[PDB]
């Protein structure tokens, strides 16, 4: 079981992993790992005979996702070619599956370290040719026989014998059909016809194309073959279509290194000749041991002794003079890597220039990427394992193909120019292929002869060609006549490319140079020509197919920085967990010279343990764009000022198509030098001239640099446009969410004259009343980040669920945005004054004390509301609801007509959604620490008295033990409130866990919330000794308190107390008599279904001083007119909450229809079917004009007077809650019509009007009809009355107030019986998408039903 | 110390963090998916339908919640699994 398993994770490292990541890398390891396991023993294994080579293995690699760490090139050289299972890639020899990249250097570590016996790492023959491998394999008879010596198949069959099993497919008796001899290499088969040593085979090839594609020369396949047919197999397909096998022999391009394991050859530094600046640092002239460190085949970088090689890159060091490493290397040395490997005259003249070519392209000078001279200051030559992608565009078609390095570089026989983006990669690619023309590592380019790169933008319209190439390629080293340079494109007709760049800005070529890229009738010479995406439409007409550098692959930044910062490498990690989440932003590395930016940032500035590097990114962009045009400063801030008011039109139209009219009235114009690293001119359809930026994002930074630009000028202009283009961010969404990077962006430049600006207008975004219909935001600009469509739709559930919430959420990341301006811009002190007035009344969390704001200006903790805590404890929670009852039992008639099916999900569907967010929370949080709040930086350890919040309100998920480091931070934080309030929701035994915190502060308590849970013995004595407590709630417990809950009556100094409680209550006379502390009772709240009362008869339910709420309650039958006799007793008590048959008959005429103190005495749940006791009850309850949240009782038969009551709440000018309840007379409902609401209750809200019977005759009619400029109704509630109505009222409501509007508030729809069919739900999504409340509007007609639907077929 | 630098800037680790814990309520309402389903009364012509839409609107509305805060966490565990990918 040994070998049948396989680890591919190294615990050297895991704690790093666990430190950055934030989780240990053990659970998940261990569940990937098993997972791997089981699908490599799935997929199949053995030895891939046909895709052996690493030119197909890369040729598979153009599904390769581009968001990875190892690069295809690396992958490819080990062996592990695209399997095609989620990135599985798998040693070709011996089906070793690496599921994925990871650390141990390049993949051969790794592959060495799991599986050191997948035979590659041999070396004998196993078929492992170059990935620029060319099947005409070089002449090397060498036998005895000749060319001509036998003529029989059966003659040479014999020499099949020993055929590798690398080559099964290609069987030899078609070989020998062919007249091919097997030689006795891997499989270097010198054919019969004149030679014809070519040969790399694989299963599925035809022999006699490839003989006929290679050689048109051979008499055997004349013999047995037509011309015709040789001409028809000729353009089978597209590759060296003017190259025999002769010139392959003498080519001037030849091999360095052996390919047979292609890693020794992808570094530079590979073979000593490609090491002349790394090797000849000693003159030659000097007495001492010039080649002391140059014949050992070790580079050396620049550094004293630090010397390294080419065998495995060993760390053999500590020589100093060239002597051996036998001094501190002896063995075990660290991350070993060397002992890996030894442990187990028209052409003359053409020559001349060729080899000329090779030595100036091996130059370091040329060779090196063009990173600044800071990132480019040690040898850059480890990123040169670095391509491209290409492209490839049909002569007219739209249809494009995805070509491979290989591919493109067989295919080079007509003109196919590269476009792309400013210095995007064109540079890089032309310079990369010049380079392997001249490397031997490509042997591709054993055709190529002249390959020639120029930049065509330092010509003038005029010159030659061999001024030219002695000028730019060659300084002093040409001397030789240009009389047979113009001769040697004739005597060597198509093997010359042409690299040509910085085309764009030409029109009329040079004349040497004009009859090479012209007319393609003669010279037919490979054309490279470099084109911006803006000047494309010069050539489009010219091409038959055209090369495209397309976005550079995420793994191969990844693979710079790894190179770069190989000694911070945590920080590498960091910044690919940084890009992992931000998937956004994997794309915004549009160019080298964006990873060339980040480099030069990381290093200089010191910004690598930087938390966003997408900001740093762009920044370093704007510092590089500053440094380079610097002498035309002038221009360059008018091209930016330009481009990013360009910017600020379309972003903030959500636009990023843009033309000549669009770029003409932004000021930007269409012939500027160095405005292309800033605009694109895209060829839209064919002819259509379409503006694009060097990246989508860059274009958005552009917007920031523009905004701080305009708002940090002097021109009151300036000014002014800026703050236009401000004021179109009027929702805190766009700040927070779309425009949230956009303005990081902004604040990165440390604006001191903008700080102030930008922080008044985000902090003015949030007032008493906002636009929040602003943050309905254009779908396109959101596009650009699909992370803001994510925390979007958090946001919105957020703002549905629970709106200050949602709001403390906007509230905290917009004052971290204006404390992340004040901070960078330093302007804190001016800040103040807005920081301040946004800080009054706030409502944030506990974390927001962490902030330098409270350290540096401690004071500010006194205006904000509350500053709360949450801890996510977990716990079974062995609970008992009674949802099911009555709701999950009866009523299960599910009748539908399976056309509308959508609209029933069934509890079991519902229950399996809840169980999958389960999964993935517990996946998350599983393997997440017990996160404790971070109060680990400074403040808090403070001597002299800073400040003491408000309100500490704490409220622990279900927890009911404090840890010994919870409970410690808790005591400590408690003591900063003057107000801690308590809300302790399924907590049935936190209280003595928290019993030791609250002692020290028991006074400072102002509320303590219970709900739906069961005290102790041991833990009560705290709640009834809470000496300065104003408040004490218990609610939701199901269960009267006959004898577990020991004493709640007696407090110290209490203000008030609730003992909430459903089921069977009695409240009103449990917790026996003795009640000493009822003294100064100012907020209770106990729902009570009485069954006793009589024990407060004569006690404090009259003694209230300042009482505010009063949640209580009468259900059944005990003696309701007494209690409610005794109990509507009132003197200022305001809020008297009830839900249900609260008053009586006679029992409600002492002092409410006679008194105004009243705030929230609530009939929502109002429901009893008498009718003379409710019409000689109804006289009484009169008006009131304190209150602010009456809602209308039940009654059948009580409208009579209920007219007159209604009439009298006209007289109630400070409502806000209504509902209405249960008017049968159906001649009454024109009276509340404007009786309360409309006529009058100016700041009325909410109108809930829930499972009304008699809404059928105009009923919603009054309320959608007759509106008339009421616009305060937030929230029209109108559930509908299936027994009570019909129908079409509905849809007359629909259109008639809908389109009327009238109302700038409004809430949404209602449910429980009615469903239509599919075609038209989404003539209701059209509807939703209609009015500007598109982005917010949740439509709900989903019934999570526990009854499986039935058809009525 | 922090004049230079936007130290406070949430590194949407963080952010998933505060996504998870300062969510609006907690699990007042996602616990009924367990609660209601395991492995007399006075149901009235009246006293049947309580209401219990808000019940389901509430549910829904926290269902929402759930979904986004999960595909926030999808994008979130994912990271875990590919940085051991790299």
């Amino acid at each position: 079981s040994s070998e049948d398993r396989i680890s591919e994770i190294d615990y050297e490292f895991l704690p790093e992993l666990s430190a950055l990541l934030g989780v240990d890398a053990f659970q998940v390891a261990k569940s990937q790992e098993e997972e791997e396991h089981k699908e490599r023993m799935k997929m199949k294994k053995g030895f891939n005979s046909q895709m052996r080579s690493e030119a197909k293995r890369l040729k598979t690699f153009e599904t390769y996702d581009t968001f990875r760490s190892w690069t295809p090139q690396e992958m490819a050289a080990a062996g592990f070619y695209h399997t095609g299972v989620r990135l599985g890639v798998q040693c070709f020899c011996c089906s070793l599956i690496l599921f994925g990249n990871s650390l141990r250097k390049l993949p051969i570590e790794r592959h060495k370290k799991l599986r050191p016996e997948c035979e590659f790492l041999q070396g004998k023959d196993v078929g492992n040719i170059g990935k620029y491998d060319i099947r005409v394999k070089r002449p090397e008879k060498m036998l005895r026989g000749g060319k001509a010596r036998y003529h029989e198949e059966e003659a040479r069959l014999e020499s099949f014998e020993d055929w590798p099993f690398y080559a099964h497919g290609t069987s030899p008796r078609v070989l020998s059909a062919a007249g091919f001899v097997f030689t006795g290499k891997r499989d270097t088969v010198q054919c019969f016809s004149c030679g014809g040593s070519l040969g790399n085979w694989e299963e599925g090839d035809d022999p006699w194309k490839e003989h006929a594609k290679w050689f048109p020369k051979c008499e055997f396949l004349q013999s047995k073959k037509s011309s015709e047919e040789i001409a028809q197999y000729i353009q089978s397909y597209e590759g060296f279509v003017h190259v025999t096998g002769e010139h392959f022999v003498k080519s001037w391009v030849r091999r360095e290194l052996p390919m047979v394991s292609a890693y020794c050859n992808d570094s530079v530094f590979a073979n000593e000749e490609l090491r002349m600046d790394m090797f000849k640092d000693w003159p030659q002239e000097s007495p001492v041991g010039v080649e002391a460190l140059v014949r050992a085949g070790f580079f050396y970088t620049g550094k004293k002794d630090i010397v390294r090689c080419f065998s495995c890159g060993g760390c053999l060091e500590k020589w100093a003079e060239g002597d051996d490493p036998m001094e501190d290397h002896i063995k075990f040395f660290p991350e070993c890597v060397f002992l890996q490997t030894l442990k187990s005259q028209w052409f003359q003249e053409a020559r001349s220039l060729s080899e000329q070519l090779r030595d100036n392209y091996t130059k370091a000078t040329f060779r090196h990427m063009n990173l600044p001279e800071v990132c480019s200051s040690l040898g850059t030559d480890h990123l040169l394992s670095c391509d491209v992608s290409i492209i490839s565009k049909h002569i007219s078609q739209p249809v494009q193909e995805a070509l491979t390095i290989p591919e493109v570089f067989s295919n080079l026989n007509s003109v196919m120019c590269v476009e792309g983006e400013t210095g995007s990669g064109k540079t890089t690619f032309l310079k990369r292929i010049a380079f392997l023309w001249a490397s031997g590592c490509c042997p591709l380019l054993y055709r190529f002869q002249l390959v020639f790169y120029l930049s065509l933008s330092s010509i003038t319209p005029d010159q030659g060609l061999a001024n030219i190439i002695c000028a730019q390629l060659l300084g002093a080293g040409g001397c030789i006549s240009e009389v047979c340079l113009s001769s040697s494109i004739q005597q060597l007709q198509h093997q010359v490319l042409f690299l040509l760049d910085d085309y764009s800005g030409l029109a009329s070529l040079p004349q040497a140079l004009h009859t090479l890229i012209t007319k393609n009738y003669l010279s037919r010479t490979c054309l490279l020509i470099a084109v911006h995406t803006n000047r494309v439409r010069d050539i489009r007409l010219y091409l038959g197919t055209s090369l495209e550098i397309q976005e550079f692959p995420f793994y191969n930044t990844v693979s710079v920085l790894r190179k770069f910062f190989s000694h911070d490498i945590i920080c590498v990690e960091k910044l690919i967990i940084y890009f992992i989440d931000n998937k956004d932003l994997q794309g915004v590395y549009k160019t080298p010279l964006f990873v060339a930016a980040v480099c030069t940032d990381w290093i200089q500035n010191a910004s690598a343990q930087d938390k966003f590097q997408d900001v740093t990114l762009f920044q370093s962009y704007m510092q590089y764009l500053s440094l380079k045009y610097k002498a035309t400063a002038e221009p360059l801030q008018a091209t930016v000022s330009s481009c990013g008011q360009l910017a600020l039109t379309g972003l903030f139209s959500s636009c990023f198509e843009f033309n000549s009219d669009d770029l003409a009235e932004a000021g930007v114009d269409e012939d500027e030098k160095l405005t292309t690293l800033l605009m694109s001119k895209f060829t839209a359809q064919r002819l259509r001239p379409v503006y694009r930026f060097l990246g989508p994002l860059f274009q958005e930074f552009l917007a920031a640099v523009r905004l701080t630009e305009l708002l940090s000028s002097d021109r009151q202009e300036d000014q002014d446009l800026g703050l236009y283009y401000l004021r179109q961010i009027d929702s805190p969404l766009k700040a927070i969410n779309s425009f949230n990077i956009f303005l990081y962006y902004v604040s990165s430049h440390s604006s001191s004259k903008a700080a102030p600006t930008v922080v008044s207008h985000l902090l003015q975004l949030v007032d008493e009343k906002e636009s929040l219909e602003n943050m309905s935001e254009n779908e396109d600009y959101m596009k650009l980040h699909p992370q803001t469509f994510l925390w979007f739709q958090f946001v919105r559930g957020l703002w549905l669920v629970s709106p200050e919430s949602s709001s403390s959420f906007v509230s905290e990341h917009l004052l971290r945005l204006a404390l992340i301006f004040a901070y960078e811009s330093n302007t804190v002190a001016e800040c103040s004054p807005f920081i301040l007035q946004f800080l009054r009344g706030k409502t944030l969390a506990l974390r927001v004390l962490n902030l330098q704001y409270f350290r540096d200006h401690p004071e500010s903790l006194l205006l904000l509301r509350s500053l709360k805590v949450s801890i996510n404890g977990n716990k079974m929670s062995s609970y008992v609801d009674y949802s099911f009852k009555t709701y999950f039992e009866n009523l299960q008639p599910p009748a539908i007509d399976e056309e509308y099916t959508s609209a029933f999900e069934h509890i079991s569907e519902w229950r399996r959604n809840f169980a999958q967010d389960e999964e993935i929370i517990k996946n998350y949080e599983n393997i997440r620490p017990r996160a404790l709040p971070d109060i680990s930086e400074g403040y808090w350890k403070l001597s002299p008295k800073p400040c003491k919040i408000p309100k500490l309100e704490v409220q622990v998920n279900n927890t009911d033990a404090a840890d010994q480091a919870l409970l410690q931070v808790l005591m400590e934080v408690f003591s900063a409130s003057q107000s801690i309030e308590f809300r302790l929701f399924n907590s049935s035994g936190f209280l003595e866990s928290i019993c030791p915190a609250l002692e020290l502060s028991k006074a400072s308590v102002t509320k303590c919330s219970m709900s739906r849970l069961e005290l102790s013995r041991a833990e009560q004595e705290l709640l009834l000794t809470l000496p300065a407590l104003q408040s004490l709630e218990v609610s939701e417990t199901n269960q009267l308190p006959e004898q577990l809950f020991h004493n709640l009556h007696k407090f110290l100094g209490l203000k008030e107390l609730c003992v909430r409680l459903d089921g069977k209550p009695n409240v009103l006379s449990v917790l026996p008599r003795e009640f000493p502390n009822l003294l100064h009772m100012e907020k209770l709240s106990i729902q009570t279904s009485t069954e006793s009362d009589l024990s407060k008869l004569v006690k404090f339910i009259q003694n209230f001083p300042n009482l505010h709420v009063f949640h209580l309650k009468c259900d059944f039958l005990s003696n309701c007119e007494s209690l409610m006799a005794v109990l509507a007793s009132c003197k200022k008590l305001r809020e008297i909450e009830f839900s249900g048959r609260c008053f009586e008959a006679m029992t409600f005429v002492n002092i409410l229809p006679n008194f105004v103190s009243l705030k929230i005495l609530n009939l929502k749940d109002q429901q009893f079917p008498d009718k003379e006791t409710s019409e000689k009850f109804a006289q009484a309850l009169g008006s009131l004009r304190n209150l602010e949240e009456l809602l209308v009782p039940t009654g059948d038969g009580i409208h009579q007077v209920a007219k007159l009551i209604v009439r009298q709440c006209l007289q109630l000018p400070c409502l806000r809650v209504l509902t209405f309840h249960d008017i049968l007379d159906d001649d009454s409902v024109i009276e509340i019509a404007r009786a309360a609401t409309s006529g009058g209750f100016q700041k009325l809200e909410n109108l809930d009007i829930s499972m009304n019977h008699k809404i059928t005759e105009e009923g919603y009619r009054n309320f959608f009809q007759a509106l008339d400029n009421l616009p305060n109704l937030q929230e029209l509630n109108i559930c509908r009355n299936i027994p009570g109505r019909i129908q079409v009222q509905a849809t007359t409501v629909k259109a008639l107030g809908q389109c009327v509007s009238r109302l700038p508030s409004l809430i949404r729809l209602h449910m429980l019986s009615w469903l239509l069919d599919e075609e038209d739900m989404k003539v209701i999504n059209d509807v939703k998408e209609r009015h500007p409340q598109s982005k917010r509007l949740i439509i709900f007609w989903k019934l999570i039903v526990p009854f499986s639907p039935v058809i009525l077929e | 110390m922090a004049q230079v630098i936007n130290t406070n800037s949430l590194s949407l680790l963080t952010q998933n963090n505060l996504n998870k814990s300062q969510s609006a309520l907690g699990t007042a309402i996602e616990r009924l998916s367990s609660g209601l389903r395991i492995n007399s009364a006075r149901s009235r012509i009246e006293d049947s339908d309580y209401a219990t839409e808000v019940s389901n609107m509430s549910r829904a509305q926290i269902l929402q919640q759930a979904g986004t805060s999960v595909l926030a966490q999808a994008n979130q565990v994912p990271q875990n699994v590919l940085s051991l990918l790299r």
